[PDB]
């Protein structure tokens, strides 16, 4: 991960995390998820 | 009243140029929507529920 | 006009397209939102375009 | 009709989204101007001396001899379009005949956030930046450069060697001034 | 109406008899018989695709 | 029930129309995003103030929920300096013009340098091209041109 | 009166839809104008015509 002295660790995906998203992508997801009405994971089991 | 910006005057002259001696590498973000939520509607239930 | 309830509760009221002096909106009792008074004899009234 | 409003209240919140859509449209209109014009962080001012390599820009730079700081071309455009407008007055003072009838039916017009003077100031700043600095002011701090040098570098950009302008500067300035005068005459003509 | 009736965690006040939701749907009901706070949920539906 | 059905049908039609309007807007935004992706990430764009502000160098895309994020890397000049300049140099009765730079002088000696960075150099016959004489160009300044 | 209210409300809705369509067209035109200003006034464009 040496590119002429540049640093791309903040935008390259990290294999350690199970979801192959970079740090900046994770920050964007966490910022947007404050309001997420698209709950596709819900099904007919939602009877509580 | 709104301030459009800081007043600036350029030292224009017949023989005068400003050649930069340094530089700054600038990284700026840009957010653009691509797609929205895909939705479907059931008339038979919305209009007449049960 | 509000600066946000998280910051302050005082607000400014803008009346759209009416002359302040030509329309003495500060009538005694019988107006919509009658509890509103905003006479503003101390606080200045600014007439904008 | 109070009872009509009472029975309309049973129709649910339908005016809510109509009002929201109209407000969004108005905000979008304001943002359109804010984005197309306010593209400079500084309001550049042209120098008192108006000599730029023999080029004449008197028809497009603003002059202080008018209450509105607009150029001749801007005044011509305003006069051409001023046949139909919002009305230039919204203070109800003169309204006791076309705008008044619409207003009496609850159809008002919101004034733009940016007045014509501020748009003219943006245009003047853009003119000053593109005249005294070329394209440098659009990518950072404005760098002064003689207008002849800027035109020579633009010629180099279009693939013409710099010596062409440095040998035909008088002819090019005359052609540009004639073209500006022709544009002014065409705009001043009855054919809008 | 038609739906699936299930036990509810709603803490109905003694005067309260009918539950409701964001949009005028009686999702909770009180049994006219021996007291039992009950939830009303329409039974499973959805779209069919080929 | 006819009245309620008509009201609800009108509401559904209004919602569908609003969704179509927003779909057109999102289509335009996505087309712009794809164009920016192609012209900034897959290559260098000469369109000023298109891939960020300044002289564009490269762009790195970042995925976002219901959108995309671009990291536009731009070259912004800074720390400028005053410099007296002349459009041409006269050496032996013939005018000289810069190849790809400007003519600058620190008050004593003239130099030629690139337009976007102060890198002064000696005026040399390989750094300039001769065109015409020294009586047709306005502002020409006499100075020696080094022949190596 | 319900018939009249429905008619007036439908007319208002149609006007709002037309306004939204025209606003989208004007927004596209304004985006094009901003792009042209940026690419021609603030710099020199090699794009043909
Ligand atoms: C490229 O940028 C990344 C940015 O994440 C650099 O990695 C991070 O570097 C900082 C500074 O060295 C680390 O902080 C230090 O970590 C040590 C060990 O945990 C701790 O003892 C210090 O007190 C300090 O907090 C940071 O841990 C490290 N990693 C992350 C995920 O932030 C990286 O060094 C840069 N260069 C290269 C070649 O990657
Ligand atoms: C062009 O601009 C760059 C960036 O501004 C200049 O590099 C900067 O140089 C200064 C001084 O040489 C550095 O300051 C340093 O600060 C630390 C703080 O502890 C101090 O310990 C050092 O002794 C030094 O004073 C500064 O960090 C450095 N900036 C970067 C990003 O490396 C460069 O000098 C400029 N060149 C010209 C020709 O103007
Ligand atoms: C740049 O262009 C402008 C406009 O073409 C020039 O101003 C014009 O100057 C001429 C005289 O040189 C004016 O003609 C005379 O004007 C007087 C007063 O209006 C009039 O009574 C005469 O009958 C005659 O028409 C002309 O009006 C004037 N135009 C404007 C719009 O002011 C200006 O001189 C040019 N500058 C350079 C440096 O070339
Ligand atoms: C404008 O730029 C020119 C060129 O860079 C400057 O001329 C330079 O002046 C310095 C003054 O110290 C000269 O350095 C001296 O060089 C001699 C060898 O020739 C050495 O023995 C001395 O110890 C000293 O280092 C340098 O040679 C000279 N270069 C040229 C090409 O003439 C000039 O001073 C600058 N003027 C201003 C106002 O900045
Ligand atoms: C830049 O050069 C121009 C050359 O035309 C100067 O304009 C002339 O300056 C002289 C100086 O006395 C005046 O007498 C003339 O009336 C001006 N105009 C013309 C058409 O000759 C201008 O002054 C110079 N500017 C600077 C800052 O040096
Ligand atoms: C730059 O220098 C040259 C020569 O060093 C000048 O050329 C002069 O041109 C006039 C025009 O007839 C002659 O009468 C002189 O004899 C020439 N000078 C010499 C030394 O022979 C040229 O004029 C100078 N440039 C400027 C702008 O003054
Ligand atoms: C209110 O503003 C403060 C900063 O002045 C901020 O820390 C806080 O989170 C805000 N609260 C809300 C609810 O927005
Ligand atoms: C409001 O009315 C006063 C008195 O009639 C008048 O002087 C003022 O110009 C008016 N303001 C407007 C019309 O904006
Ligand atoms: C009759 O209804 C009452 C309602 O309170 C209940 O308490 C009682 O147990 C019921 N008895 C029978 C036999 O259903
Ligand atoms: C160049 O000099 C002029 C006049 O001395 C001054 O107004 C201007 O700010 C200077 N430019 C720079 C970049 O210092």
């Amino acid at each position: 991960k040496y590119f002429g002295g540049f640093n791309f660790s903040q935008i390259l995906p990290d294999p350690s995390k199970p979801s192959k998203r970079s740090f900046i992508e994770d920050l964007l997801f966490n910022k947007v998820t404050l309001a997420d009405a698209g709950f596709i994971k819900q099904y007919g089991d939602c009877l509580g | 009243t709104m301030s459009l910006g800081a007043e600036n005057s350029v030292a224009y002259s017949n023989n005068s140029i400003a050649i930069p001696t340094n530089f700054t590498i600038s990284v700026t973000t840009e957010i653009l929507p691509v797609s929205m939520t895909k939705t479907s509607v059931d008339c038979t239930m919305y209009i007449c529920g049960d | 006009i509000t600066p946000g309830t998280n910051t302050s509760n005082q607000v400014a009221v803008l009346y759209q397209g009416v002359n302040c002096t030509e329309v003495p909106v500060a009538i005694h009792a019988d107006q919509l939102t009658p509890t509103w008074r905003v006479y503003s004899t101390g606080s200045n009234v600014f007439q904008t375009r | 009709s109070t009872e009509c409003s009472n029975l309309l209240l049973q129709y649910g919140s339908f005016c809510t989204q109509l009002k929201r859509a109209l407000t969004g449209i108005a905000v979008e209109q304001d943002k359109n101007t804010q984005e197309v014009f306010a593209q400079v962080k500084q309001i550049y001012k042209t120098p008192p001396i108006k000599y730029f390599g023999g080029f004449n820009f008197s028809q497009i730079l603003p002059d202080p001899s008018k209450p509105s700081k607009r150029s001749f071309i801007e005044d011509l455009l305003f006069n051409k379009v001023t046949l139909a407008d919002a009305g230039f007055i919204k203070q109800y003072g003169d309204c006791l005949d076309l705008i008044c009838a619409q207003k009496f039916k609850g159809l008002t017009v919101l004034p733009p956030l940016l007045t014509d003077e501020m748009i003219a100031q943006y245009t003047s700043a853009l003119l000053a930046g593109t005249i005294t600095s070329g394209w440098t002011f659009g990518a950072g701090a404005a760098l002064q450069i003689p207008f002849a040098m800027q035109m020579a570098y633009r010629f180099n950009g279009i693939g013409v060697t710099q010596n062409v302008l440095y040998e035909n500067q008088k002819l090019i300035a005359n052609q540009f001034n004639s073209a500006i005068g022709k544009i002014q005459d065409s705009l001043s003509s009855t054919a809008s | 109406g038609t739906g699936v009736l299930t036990e509810s965690n709603k803490k109905f006040l003694p005067f309260q008899q009918f539950g409701r939701d964001i949009a005028d749907t009686t999702d909770a009901v009180r049994d006219p018989q021996t007291l039992e706070i009950l939830d009303i949920t329409p039974c499973s539906f959805g779209g069919v695709s080929v | 029930i006819d009245r309620l059905i008509t009201g609800r049908l009108q509401s559904l039609q209004t919602y569908v129309t609003q969704q179509l309007i927003r779909a057109a807007e999102i289509r335009a935004s996505a087309n712009l995003a794809a164009t920016k992706m192609s012209e900034c990430v897959l290559g260098q764009s000469k369109r000023v103030d298109f891939c960020g502000k300044g002289y564009h160098l490269m762009s790195f895309p970042q995925s976002a929920p219901h959108g995309v994020v671009f990291l536009h890397v731009t070259y912004v000049p800074a720390q400028e300096k005053n410099f007296t300049t002349a459009p041409a140099i006269c050496h032996d009765g013939k005018a000289h013009f810069p190849r790809e730079g400007v003519f600058v002088s620190n008050g004593t000696h003239w130099f030629v340098t690139q337009r976007n960075f102060y890198e002064p150099q000696i005026i040399t016959t390989d750094n300039t091209f001769v065109s015409g004489n020294c009586d047709v160009v306005i502002g020409i300044v006499n100075n020696t041109v080094y022949d190596p």
